[PDB]
């Protein structure tokens, strides 16, 4: 049985890990599909507890990964492609 | 009725170190967080201690960082303020109080103080001495000399009389010891014949003084 | 880090008026805001929460508003029981911190104290020491100013004062003020006066004893 | 710079702790607002690098979490609160 | 032309090992996945190892698991399996195949296939013996009797002759040994005018025999 | 744990005729399914990937359909060289499986086999045992009955019999029977026989040979 205070603490705006879709990030390419179709980000979420508040970030770096870029029914490459990570947290006024 | 009881403060050691209680009734503490507020003489209130609602830690002042730490004893209802190595400008009446969510980051009810004095003297007793009515309405009173520390309770003819009483905020000698004064105007037809006593009454010193003022010899 | 400056740090304001504190964040923090009133030495109270609601039992006579950077304590009409130390609080964003206060007096007319002289004690006098004793009583506005005089020649560093709180029926003060000197000083003065003066007196006060 | 295969395995549909606002879990309780607002929950997060293909659950088990119901400017009071969370998870064909 | 070349295949005792070779030329082995499939004799294709799209793990036949290991060196642009301690029903042709994105999870190149057979056994190279014509048209052949593993290679007049050819499926004689006939028709105006060879190639016993046939004495 | 059921498992058919396989994956499998043509020994080729897409380089007769549980590859009008055995395979929920399989053979019109027998060498003689080999050559159907007979005394367990993959330009089979026995054996009996039965025959041919 989780304790109110562990909930609370680890509920509240920090970066989590967080699947994201790659067309999202970058859908200007739509020629392409990519494997695997989403990554993993380290992303704000969670709740500010408050209210139009909002779990924004305050600092970011970008990270690299190795993703297949395909062409459909003609050629597949693995490539290099960047994409925006979050460092810290904050909750704003919106 | 809810109510915060504090107690535990008194006079340390600088170096030494003090654990301040607050205890709930008529409610039950683990559903709230107890917030520790500060007051110097003459000074704002300042925030001491408690867990703040982003990011649910236990947050302490600079000025306190390390040497304070807040407990609490669900099972007694209680929540601590331990506090070590005190420095003299700790010298505070702390206040605890309930930080609240329903009336949103608020406090609802606060603890009485309890009054926490940093310094190496010691504990001294007040010299009790009469203000003699001297020559309508006239004043006598009660000069409550050379006493430490803070407080002094005074009191007219045990309670009976409030009407015309005036009891200072004592005033801090160049030698480290209080004095204060309380006063009272009554008829001067009464004087002479009806009987004016102060209370004074030293928690700290275990010392309590019944003078009787009279007018003096002539 | 975020800071609370209240306007203004102090005022006198008569019964019947209208009186406004401000409070201004130097940081964004919603409808996260309170207001306490602190009478002295004595815990402060919950008047407003979250900016403008009015905690339950605090007379309709005060209200909040405001979000964001600025907001207002308001007293409708401000009672003579009202003197205190009026905060705001932020408890949202941390770190959590007050204002520096507003201290409110009554103001109310123009009244002169009545003047008291007490010699020390001859019980006093055995210890060694010896506490002359003067009595400003319920005088209006607080300044006042009080000159020990011995044999005429004016006194300084050796005395002390201590102001009462506002009274909250007629809103005055009172005053006392210790002249301490050595049982031997004392012993080798005669004329011991007390002079004061005050916006009411017309001219300063003195009241004196001989030893 | 992360290698291929370690980003396909990481990102592929498994259980990931999801943070999942209270209020959707429990539409009906809107009297109350609860501390905190959301609460975190493994559910089943991720591509199926496939399509129509969907990641859904094929194991479940409750959780018992530890929230403060408040009723607006009246009280609040902390309760035990049941919540759903995924043990499997697997790319499933759509409807 | 992309391609796959693999080797390292042959014969094998119960326990031992082998690893075979997927070469790439022709494309970046790095951007695929290469799957091996196998087919033990007069069965059907089985999927072995590879890498797999719902996960991206490696991913093993139940037959297979815990002997079996695929890998790559991407400087040689080869894949690897590695095979241990080998049973009887691990007999078979191995290919490695190129799994494909593009071609939504297809197979679009496959090696030649390489032959592990597992066996007790020693290689034993061929007889060849001539089967004469008798008395249109006429049959002549060779019978290639007596070998050990599998395959032998046939041709005639060092590939001049390949019309009329057939060549059978080895038989497995009781004995353990396989043995094969290759076949040809010719004229029979031809025959004790022009010359017939056979030429077989057994490579696993370095064996290579050519053997002249024509009419017996009659 | 998933399946795949080709049908049917074999069949002939004529050149030019409209031949269907169908293949029933147990579970779900979108349209994730390849098609495989293997010639006999040789390397599996792809024709069909993603249920529907004619591989590059195929030709056009062959097609795919299907999505779900049920694929069908369809050959529209069948070639001598389309001779195989066809497989579909499944790669997209673990693990990979292939189907069982589907023989395809040409069906041609009867065509009775040319009949050798070719005596033991002296050269095989020498070491002890004798080779008696009988060649059936380009007939059709594959089923085709060999008789060995010693001086008009069937044989029985002692021969051993191949047969050819089929034509791809003339689709017929070739059959080759063995028979072995010591040199002894061999010396003490004159008449040799291979007797074939077929659907070509009017009556059982015989070829033989008087050591």
């Amino acid at each position: 049985v989780v304790k109110f205070m562990d909930v609370y603490q680890r509920s509240y705006c920090h970066p989590i890990e967080t699947l994201v879709d790659i067309f999202q990030e970058y859908p200007d390419e739509i020629e392409y599909i990519f494997k695997p179709s989403c990554v993993p980000l380290m992303r704000c979420g969670g709740c500010c507890n408050d209210e139009g508040l909002e779990c924004v970030p305050t600092e970011e770096s970008n990270i690299t990964m190795q993703i297949m870029r395909i062409k459909p029914h003609q050629g597949q490459h693995i490539g290099e492609m960047s994409f925006l990570q979050h460092n810290k947290c904050e909750c704003r006024p919106k | 009725e809810v109510q915060l009881v504090e107690s535990g403060g008194g006079l340390v050691q600088p170096g030494g170190s003090l654990r301040l209680s607050c205890a709930a009734s008529g409610f039950t503490i683990s559903d709230y967080w107890i917030h520790w507020v500060r007051q110097a003489p003459g000074k704002g209130l300042e925030w001491v201690a408690g867990i703040t609602p982003a990011g649910g830690y236990t947050y302490y002042a600079d000025s306190v960082k390390g040497r304070f730490t807040i407990s609490a004893d669900t099972s007694k209802n209680t929540a601590y303020l331990q506090m070590n190595s005190l420095r003299a400008e700790d010298t505070a009446v702390y206040y605890c109080a309930r930080f609240v969510f329903f009336l949103p980051y608020a406090m609802d009810y606060w603890g009485q103080g309890t009054l926490v004095t940093v310094s190496s003297a010691s504990t001294k007793g007040p010299s009790v001495f009469p203000l003699a009515p001297s020559s309508g309405t006239a004043a006598l009173g009660c000069l409550v000399k050379d006493y430490f520390p803070e407080p002094v309770t005074v009191s007219w003819n045990s309670g009976a009389l409030t009407s015309g009483v005036h009891t200072f905020p004592a005033v801090l000698q160049s030698s480290g010891l209080y004095s204060l004064s309380s006063v009272v105007t009554v008829p001067s037809s009464s004087l002479g014949t009806q009987t004016y006593i102060c209370n004074v009454n030293h928690k700290p010193s275990n010392t309590k003084v019944d003078k009787k003022v009279e007018p003096k010899s002539c | 880090d975020i800071q609370m400056t209240q306007s203004p740090s102090s005022l006198s304001a008569s019964v019947g008026d209208r009186v406004t504190i401000t409070c201004r964040a130097s940081q964004d923090v919603s409808t996260a805001v309170a207001w306490y009133q602190q009478k002295p030495g004595k815990a402060p109270k919950l008047l407003i929460y979250s900016a403008s609601f009015l905690y339950s039992g605090v007379p309709s006579r005060f209200s909040g508003s405001g979000s964001g950077t600025d907001f207002t304590l308001t007293i409708s009409s401000l009672q003579p029981e009202d003197f205190a130390t009026y905060y705001c609080q932020q408890s949202y964003t941390t770190p959590p911190t007050f204002g520096q206060g507003t201290k409110v007096e009554i103001k109310r007319t123009v009244a002169a104290p009545s003047v008291f002289i007490f010699p020390p004690s001859d019980e006093q006098l055995k210890s060694g020491t010896a506490s002359v004793v003067c009595l400003l009583n319920n005088f209006y506005p607080r300044e006042a100013k009080v000159q020990w005089k011995v044999d005429n020649a004016l006194q300084s560093g050796n005395s002390q004062e201590s102001v009462t709180e506002q009274d909250s029926k007629d809103s005055t003060y009172s005053l006392s003020s210790t002249l301490t000197l050595s049982k031997a000083d004392y012993e080798k003065h005669k004329v011991y006066a007390c002079e004061v003066t005050h916006q009411g007196l017309s001219s300063p006060v003195t009241k004196s004893f001989n030893r």
